[PDB]
């Protein structure tokens, strides 16, 4: 069918998404807007709640019911250039795709290489509070 | 929302 | 990264296919020509020059340094989507892509039965044949 | 060309 690394970029997976997810119809942040403002549900104990954006990868939890997706979106992500997409995926140029797949790799790239520094910076307060409490 |  | 069951519609993956293409320079259908047509370079041994229409599947031996891929192309399967793709593919939709894409598999489906009637034609020769050579 |  469709490339199994590439259907977060359809609305209609970004829907499938949601499992659970507490609001719905009454709501702004219904599965169908959370979607189309490009989350993914990505569920856990700790919380059940948390969206990620599928192309810059902001993770985003404490939804309010009548928080608004987009707007959610643009004000804690304003670089994501999938706010910027305004076209339909089929009218997408295979281009135009291309290059959104390129920055979205990046993305992905970026997130694991902040990720990586604080762990790394992590542990190296740790290394040095252990040999100061030795001095 | 809030950032994890 | 372009998902494997597609590069094929990668202009310059065709190209690649080709491995000790004996028809180079000077000649009309190198392999640039030969991937512009559509053709993949597909050699066994009683064929070392066998060539494959990646979307309609068709099969052309007993290349000449002369014959135009195109005209060979549409010599021998004229009903071919792939000659219709006038566009280069980067200036393709996503909708025209999996459209395109959509017909090889039907395409490829049709060749297999095709394939699968020829063999059992064959295996009835064999046996009617054999029971000639009992009567 | 011919076909195979
Ligand atoms: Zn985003
Ligand atoms: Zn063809």
């Amino acid at each position: 069918t469709l490339p199994p690394a590439w259907q977060p970029f359809l609305k209609d997976h970004r829907i499938s998404t949601f499992k659970n997810w507490p609001f719905l119809e009454g709501c702004a942040c219904t599965p169908e807007r959370m979607a189309e403002a490009g989350f993914i549900h990505c569920p856990t104990e700790n919380e059940p709640d948390l969206a990620q954006c599928f192309f810059c990868f902001k993770e985003l939890e404490g939804w309010e019911p009548d928080d608004d997706p987009i707007e959610e979106h643009k004000k804690h992500s304003s670089g994501c250039a999938f706010l910027s997409v305004k076209k339909q995926f089929e009218e997408l140029t295979l281009g135009e795709f291309l290059k959104l797949d390129r920055e979205r790799a990046k993305n992905k790239i970026a997130k694991e290489t902040n990720n990586k520094k604080k762990e790394f910076e992590e542990t190296a307060k740790k290394v040095r509070r252990a040999i100061e409490q030795l001095a | 929302a809030r950032t994890k």
